[PDB]
Formats: C-alpha cells, structure tokens, sequence
C-alpha cells in the first residue's frame, strides 16, 4: 500500500433557515428497479455511495432511463430540489479564454480525468442531504436508501468543487513548470508546452507521477481527437484557430426565430470575418416575442445579408499571441451607426476582428461612438491579452484635437494614430464663441397650444426680415426647434441666432451629426452649409428686446 | 490584540458579490507579489469555492511613489457592513480642522494590520486577482485582520489609536488631528516650517508605538463659497447685456431681490448683437444693486449631516475645471475652481479624476464625509481609466451628466 494524501474536503452549508429536501420517490417499474440496485450495488463498491437506516429524514427522487443503442439503464437523481436549497459557490469557470489570447504550444497531451473526479469527497456533514431511495419490489420491503460521499453529478456544488480541487493539486506542479499551460475541459485535461516532443512526454509522466499523490490515475483520452480541437465553439489548429464552420442558410420564407439564429452566427463569425454586419437584421426584432411570425426582410435586410454571404464564402483565419510584437486596433466606420474593427501584430494576419453598434439614442455623432467603441475594444484587449492596444483611427489628430478641446465633457482615447481609410470621421459643425460682426441677428420663438397641439415659429431680424409659420400637431420644444430652422433656412451663410429655449440649446450644445428627430437632422444638414452660426440664449419674459417681440407673434 | 471586535453585516443583507474588472498584466503581477507576501504575513488567506463573495481590487502608485500599491474597492461592503458605533454615539468632527493655517495628511492604513477580523465575518472580505484571459482561475483571498478601506477599521481600531495618540496631544493641544478611513489629518496655525517639525515629531511618536513617510498639506484658510461676480465694462454690446440678463436672472434663484427690468429696457428693438448699447442711469443704478446683493453670503445655508453632499464639476477649458459643493439646489456650502492640473495637460479624464480626489479631499475635512459626484463625461469612459489615475485609498460615489448644463457659463 502506497500512502496516497486526501483531497482537502470543502465544507458545504444549506442557505440560511433552509432544511434538506424531502421529495417522494416515484414507483418504478419492477425492471428499472432491478437496473438501479445493480448500478447502485457497484457504486456502494467504488465507495461512491453508503447505505443508510430510517433516521435520515431527507429524500432525493431517483429514476431509470436509458440509450437506444445503448443496451442498459442509466440511473438519475433528481437533485433540481436539493440544488434550490444549497449555498451559493464561486463558479470559477464562467468565462472561458480567447483564442486569440492564446500562444503557441506546439506539443499538447490530453489525459481523462473522469475518474479522479470520483477522487473528491464530499463533506461529511452534508451527505446526509443527498440520500435517495431505490423503491422495493411490490414496495413489500422498505425501499434501500443510499446516500452521496462524492460530488453527485447534478448537484450544485460540483462543479465548483470539482474545478477547485483539481486546480489546488495542480498548482505546485504549475508553478515549478513555468514552461507548460493545463486546461481542464469537461472530464478532459489538456497539458501543453513548446518543448521537444520528448521533453514533452517527460513532463507528462511527471504530472502523472504528480497526480499518483493522491491517488489519481490518468491515462490519454479515448479516441485521441486530431487538430483541430473542438472546444467551445472553436476550432484550434497548432498555428491558427478559426470559428467552427459558419454556413448561412437559404431561404425565401424568414420567421422572427430564423432571423435570431442568423444573428448569433454572424455575432459569433464577427470576432474572425471582419466586415460583419447585424443592423438591418436586428432591427427586423425591435420588439417581438412570437417566434413563428415571418418577417419579410428590408431590401436593406437582404442586402446586409447577402454582404455576410461574401464576407461568409471563404474561411478565414485568426493567429495565436505573439507577447514580443505590438498590439494594434485598427476601427472603420461601415454607417448607420456601425463599426468594425481587427486586432493584429503583423498587417494582415489578425488576432481577431469584431463590431460595435452604436447605442440607442435621439441624438448622437460619429466622434462619440468611436470613442465608444475605442473604450470597448480597449477593455476586450484587457481581458484577452492584459493590455491595451496601439489605435489606427480614421479620424485626423487636427479633428480630435478640436474635438476634446472644444467638447464640454471630460473626454480621452489612449494613444493612437491617424490611418486614411475614407469615410473619415469629421466634425461636420462648429458654432462660434463670439457674435460674428457683420452678420444679420435673428430672434427666433415658437410656441404651442398644449391642448389644440395648434403653434407658430418664427423670427424677427435686425434688418427687420420677419417670418411667422402657422403648424399644426406641434409642442413648444418642436415649434422651439422649427423656428431656428426657419432662421437658418433665411439667412445668408453667415448668421447670428438669439432663442430662449434651453432644450433646442441643449440639444445642439451636445453637438449631434445625426437624429431621431427629422427637424434636428435638418437643422443640422442647415448648420453644415453656413459659414458661421452663433447661437445665443437669452431667458423668456423678460422684456428682452428682439426675443419679446417674436414672442408675441408666436404666442397666438 | 487578541479579542476580535464581533461585526455583522445590516439586516436582511448578504455579502457583497461585485465583479472584478480586467486588470492588465503589469498590475496582476504587482497584485501577485503583494499578496503573496501579505500572505506569508498572515494578513490574507487563500479561500475555497464555498465562499461566493467579492470586492473589486486593482493596482495603483500613491501620489510621488514609483512602488505599486494595492487598493480593495470596498465601496459595497461599506454600505452593506453595520453602522458603527464602537466606542461612542459617534465623534463629533471637528469644526476647527478647516480653519487651520495647514494640515497635513498622513497614511496610518499600515496600523490596521496589528488587528485581527472577526472570523465570522472575514468571508465577507473577499477579494480575486483575476487571471489574463480567463487561463487560470483568480487567486482567491480573504483578510485576517482589519482590511485598509474598510469602514469597520477606523471604528475597531479607534480605541487603540486615541491612546497612541494621547501623549502627543497632550503636549499640543492646539494640533487638531482627525482620522477619516486609512488617513490622520493633522492641522495647526503655526509657521509651515514649524508646522513640519511637530508633523514630522508626530511621526516619530507613531514609529515608537508602532507609518509609510508620506504626507500631504492642506490650506483650509482659503475654502468658501466664491462670489457670483458682474462684469465691469465702459461699453456693452448687445449680446454682453443678454448675457449679463441671462446670468443675474439665474443668480436671482440664488440671492433674493436681484432686479433685471431696467437692463432688459435697454434692449428695446431687434438690434445686431455687435451693437453698443449705452447704460442708462436707471439701469446702472439697477446692477451697481445687484451687485451689492452679491456681495452677501447666501441666506438660510446650513450643512444637515443626515442628507448627502453633491458635487457638480465643470470643465471649463485649459485644464480649468469649477465645482460646487451641495446639498439642497442653489444653496452652496462650498465652491471651486482648479486650473493647470498636475501632469495631465493632455488628457482630460486625467484631471478629472485629479479633481474628483481634491475635492473629496476638501469635502472629508470640512464635513468628514465625501459627496457624490456629478461628472461632465460619459460613463463608458470614465469607467474604462479613472483608476488609472486614482492615488487615494477611499473612493467616493459618482453618477453621469449627459445633457450640457446651461450653468456653466454662470460659473466662468
Ligand atoms: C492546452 C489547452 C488545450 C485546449 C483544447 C481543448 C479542446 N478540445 C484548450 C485550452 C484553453 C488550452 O489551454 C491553453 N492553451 C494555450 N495554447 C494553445 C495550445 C493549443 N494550440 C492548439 C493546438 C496545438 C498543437 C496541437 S498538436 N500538433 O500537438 O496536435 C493541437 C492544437 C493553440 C495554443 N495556452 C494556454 C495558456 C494558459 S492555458 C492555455
Ligand atoms: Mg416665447
């Protein structure tokens, strides 16, 4: 006999107030009972499970099912009740890393760990909570109640548990091997290096050697998979990884569940095929819950479509971290609101692509939403690759320059260069400091009736040019709005402008190149042909001249 | 200290279960280095799955050191731990610390790791250093002792710390010292060249009894409520009387009796804002009273230490930035202004968050608590760099101005 260390046992409490569960077992068929006393007569041999007395209080349901080819019973214990009342875990495996995080090893050795798993016991004082019961036959005898002293497959802790123990084994060995990386995926561990295929091998006989410890066998995999490795949606070559195969389906009939399963595709080709795009076919799914209905597609839909066809038709291919190179983003702006991006070392061999989409808003311009994506392609290149990329951005440094130094909020982007890849983004106005001598002054106003939505807007001029427009279905905010657009519509290229409205300042201070709003686009395809506008604000009713006059010619 | 202080968290509140934001590399390494060796200090233990809780940790350099240093975002724990009242109903904060000539800021966070944490509640500390791209899982830790920026830590310690301190201020009765979280804060009258020594004696008393060699100096004399002040001009265009308009008609939500008709009547007609307007004697007569009104402190302001203090910052351009302190609208207790800030004339977020710790700063020693924070950026941003530039060991609570306050010109 070999001493062999036990595997640190985690203590494990029900949530506060919270007893064990107590579900009744279902009668069973004379069979599947016959099959669940040999699966559990086995167990109890591997030490996996203990018989039990009356006393326990507690009960699990257990059933019998089983393959079609497969020619025998599979046992299940129902633990969706225990699991309700079990303390929560850290689930340290929640994310899972980016291939494009990865560095090359050329040699990887995949060893089952299925049955260490078995290894792990659970705390003692917690068995009691998973006993279940194999009824008798003709329920003439009492049932044969069992219960857990390894982690039970289905119950909440296991996973957690099970990843943890293997981890805390493994980190001595980890650590004085600086020069391998293990990866634990399923009951599959995955050990790789860069060494020789006999350095190699040596190092996988001293993690076995290391494992013996506590009693853990673990031979190679069954069926010793070939490149590429199937993991996690991907597919890992030794020199590239790529996304498993995208195929975009055909068809002339597309119901709201079809148009989502074509989304997750593209979101999920996005981060390889660069150049994806996913707007028109989201916005065919604004708000809608019934999966059946058949949407037709836009010939805006189609049209994105068959561009993810093109970019789909060949595979493409992403290449493992170089920690020696630099980290480069670089961003494009498709419209609409969208924007691609790749991440690379060398030109033309990316690490991985992506999108942004601009967030939902009335007003919005093409500097903030780069910023944006910046700041989320920024904290991706954290997560993948623990620092931040080196920017290629299709903005001049003269127009962010003009941009961060003007703009009234806080605003920053890590260093970056300009790269000439039309359409640059621009700032498409800019409204002066100071009144323009010279310039013809309007004073614009607007008002509504809240009840008839009857209003006016207009202006009156220092050269006494007057315009008072009658509107129909109107507020105060859109008559507010109109009447600067009357103004800008009138004057020459150079014009001063004097409202009281404190939203139509708000809105045009925040300098959007795009809206919601049709009126707000307008005045902003009007502000892009002047020369110099200087919007002023004075407050209402207050004798102002100019302002007080039109007023009155708006306010019925 | 033997005996644990027994905390509990407020009632019908679990844990906090805040997650860890992506760190990069250099500051997982520092991470790494200082928990390992605060491990073999006893300060931190490694924690197994079945505790589910977190607080967020990153990695920071404290104002002129090239070291790395970690900092614990203890903001949910500290609203989800009791309230405290160790020793006393409460310490009253010291109204004298404000008036001081200077005071100087000291790091005693070091103290709190002579005192164990309660076993009970230690699970609550728990904290990741998080992998890079998810390739191994986060080390997990929990404190022992009394963690630095925890708000049960100057409560537990501060039995121990008035008694460490009672020599030297028996000797000096005129130095107010006050402790908010991990920091003293150590005012006098007296010539700054004196002032250092009894700082730098006060340390040195510390050293005996048990640091870090780091300090900061405050000039309280100087903190007020700016005055709202009229241009002076011998000729005023049209738009220069619209925007005076325009900033007495908001003062007038401040001050009671501000008066705009006589100004307004000057702009009778449509005119071209370029134009000269001349000042009638009704009209100066009018803003030379207005500026009388402005000369006086704002009637019926009065700090009420059970609501929160709110600050509001504008950038105004060429690294200036102005800022209130508030608790009601338009009743000031406190305003600002900051120009040139320290080595960020590149970057905006930078002296952002330079103000964000100046302020707070200001706010801990006038009231001994931090306001909320309103700021000029997008969430986004802020979210992905202010901890690049913190350097303080507390951090206050913030929301996001998206729509330009109309105000900003007032206060340039
Ligand atoms: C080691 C490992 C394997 C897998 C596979 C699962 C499946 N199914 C997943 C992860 C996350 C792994 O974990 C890490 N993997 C790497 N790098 C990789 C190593 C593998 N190659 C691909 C490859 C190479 C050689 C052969 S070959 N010719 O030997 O057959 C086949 C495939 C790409 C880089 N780095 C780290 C760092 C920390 S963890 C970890
Ligand atoms: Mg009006």
């Amino acid at each position: 006999m070999v001493p062999i260390s036990p595997i640190e046992t985690v203590p494990v409490k029900l949530k506060p107030g919270m007893d064990g569960p107590k579900v009744k077992q279902w009668p069973l068929t004379e069979e599947k009972i016959k099959a669940l006393v040999e699966i559990c007569t086995e167990m109890e041999k591997e030490g996996k499970i203990s018989k039990i007395g009356p006393e326990n209080p507690y009960n699990t349901p257990v059933f019998a099912i089983k393959k079609k080819d497969s020619t025998k019973w599979r046992k299940l214990v129902d633990f969706r009740e225990l699991n309700k009342r079990t303390q929560d875990f850290w689930e340290v495996q929640l994310g899972i890393p980016h291939p494009a995080g990865l560095k090359k090893n050329k040699s990887v050795t995949v060893l089952d760990v299925g049955d260490a798993y078995f290894s792990v016991p659970l705390d003692e004082d917690f068995r009691k909570y998973t006993a279940f019961t194999i009824p008798s036959i003709n329920n003439e005898t009492p049932g044969i109640r069992y219960q857990y002293n390894v982690l039970p497959q289905g119950w909440k802790g296991s996973p957690a548990i099970f990843q943890s123990s293997m981890t805390k084994i493994l980190e001595p060995f980890a650590a004085q091997n600086p020069d391998i990386v293990i990866c634990q995926y399923m009951d599959d561990l995955y050990v790789g290096s860069d060494l020789e295929i006999g350095q190699h091998r040596t190092k996988i006989e001293e993690l076995r050697q290391h494992l013996l410890r506590w009693g853990l066998t673990t031979p190679d995999k069954k069926h010793q998979k070939e490149p590429p490795f199937l993991w996690m949606g991907y597919e890992l070559h030794p020199d590239k990884w790529t996304v498993q195969p995208i195929v975009l389906p055909e068809k002339d009939s597309w119901t709201v569940n079809d148009i989502q399963k074509l989304v997750g595709k593209l979101n999920w080709a996005s981060q390889i095929y660069p150049g994806i795009k996913v707007r028109q076919l989201s916005k065919l799914l604004r708000g809608t819950k019934a999966l059946t209905e058949v949407i037709p597609l836009t010939e805006e839909a189609e049209l994105e479509l068959a561009e993810n066809r093109e970019i789909l038709k060949e595979p493409v291919h992403g290449v493992y971290y170089d920690p020696s190179k630099d980290l480069i983003a670089e961003i494009q702006k498709q419209g609409q609101g969208q924007w691609t991006y790749q991440i690379y070392q060398e030109p033309f061999k990316n690490l991985k692509t992506g999108k942004y989409a601009r967030m939902r808003g009335a007003h919005t311009n093409d500097v903030k939403q780069l910023t944006e994506a910046v700041q989320k392609i920024t904290t991706e290149s954290i997560v993948i690759w623990g620092k931040t990329p080196k920017f290629k951005l299709p903005i001049q440094k003269e127009t962010w320059e003009t941009w961060w130094t003007e703009y009234w909020q806080a605003t920053w982007i890590p260093e970056w260069e300009f790269v000439n890849t039309p359409p640059l983004v621009k700032l498409w106005y800019q409204l002066e400091k100071e009144p323009i001598v010279g310039a013809e002054t309007f004073y614009v106003d607007g008002a509504a009736n809240r009840e008839t939505k009857l209003g006016k807007a207009g202006y009156v001029t220092n050269k006494g040019r007057q315009k008072v427009v009658p509107l129909t279905n109107t507020t105060n905010q859109k008559t507010e709005l109109q009447a600067i657009y009357l103004a800008l519509q009138d004057s020459g290229l150079e014009v001063n402008i004097v409202t009281d409205s404190q939203y139509a300042l708000g809105i045009i201070q925040a300098q959007p190149d795009k809206s919601e709003s049709e009126l707000v686009n307008q005045i902003i395809e009007q502000l892009i042909k002047k020369e110099k506008v200087y919007l002023a604000w004075v407050p209402a009713h207050k004798g102002i001249g100019g302002n007080e006059q039109v007023d009155k010619l708006v306010s019925a | 200290p033997i005996e644990t202080v027994p905390v509990k968290l407020k009632p019908g509140m679990d844990g906090p279960k805040v997650k860890q934001w992506p760190l990069t590399e250099e500051k997982i390494k520092a991470l790494v280095e200082i928990c390992t060796e605060m491990e073999k200090e006893g300060k931190i233990s490694k924690i197994g799955p079945e505790n589910p809780y977190n607080t967020p940790v990153f990695a920071i350099k404290k104002k002129d050191s090239t070291k790395w240093r970690k900092l614990v975002d203890f903001r949910e724990l500290n609203k989800r731990t009791q309230d405290f009242w160790e020793v006393q109903l409460g310490i009253p904060h010291p109204a004298g610390l404000k008036k001081k000539k200077s005071v100087t800021v000291l790091d005693v966070g070091d103290a709190y790791f002579s005192v164990p944490l309660d076993e009970d509640f230690r699970k609550y500390t728990a904290f990741t250093i998080p992998s890079i791209n998810n390739e191994t899982p986060g080390i997990r830790y929990q404190y022992n002792v009394l963690p630095q920026g925890w708000k049960g830590s100057p409560a537990i310690f501060q039995s121990s710390m008035t008694k460490i301190l009672e020599p030297f201020k028996k000797q000096n009765p005129d130095i107010v010292i006050y402790q908010y979280m991990d920091d003293l804060y150590v005012g006098s009258d007296l010539e700054i060249g004196q002032h250092r020594t009894k700082i730098e004696e006060l340390r040195q008393h510390l050293l005996r009894w048990g640091f870090l060699w780091m300090g900061y100096e405050l000039h309280p004399d100087k903190w007020t409520v700016q005055p709202i002040v009229l241009p002076e001009k011998d000729s005023w265009t049209v738009n220069d009387i619209q925007k005076l308009v325009g900033k007495l008609n908001w003062a007038s939500q401040i001050y009671p009796g501000i008066k705009v008709r006589q100004l307004s009547k000057l702009l009778r007609g449509t005119k071209a804002l370029t134009e000269v307007i001349p000042l009638t004697e009704e009209a100066e007569l009018e803003l030379a009273e207005n500026r009388e009104i402005l000369k006086e402190p704002v009637h019926g302001v009065y700090y009420d230490p059970s609501k929160d203090l709110i600050a509001e910052i504008q950038k105004q351009g060429q690294g200036q930035w102005t800022y209130q302190i508030y608790q009601e609208p338009f009743k000031n207790l406190k305003t600002g202004k900051y120009a040139r800030m320290r080595g960020a004339h590149t970057n905006d977020v930078k002296q952002l968050t330079e103000a964000v710790q100046k302020i707070t700063t200001e706010s801990i020693v006038i009231w001994g608590k931090t306001p909320k924070f309103k700021l000029p950026i997008q969430k986004e941003t802020w979210e992905t760099w202010w901890t690049e530039y913190w350097q303080a060991t507390w951090i206050p609570e913030w929301e996001f101005v998206n729509t330009p306050p109309l105000v900003k010109l007032w206060y340039q």
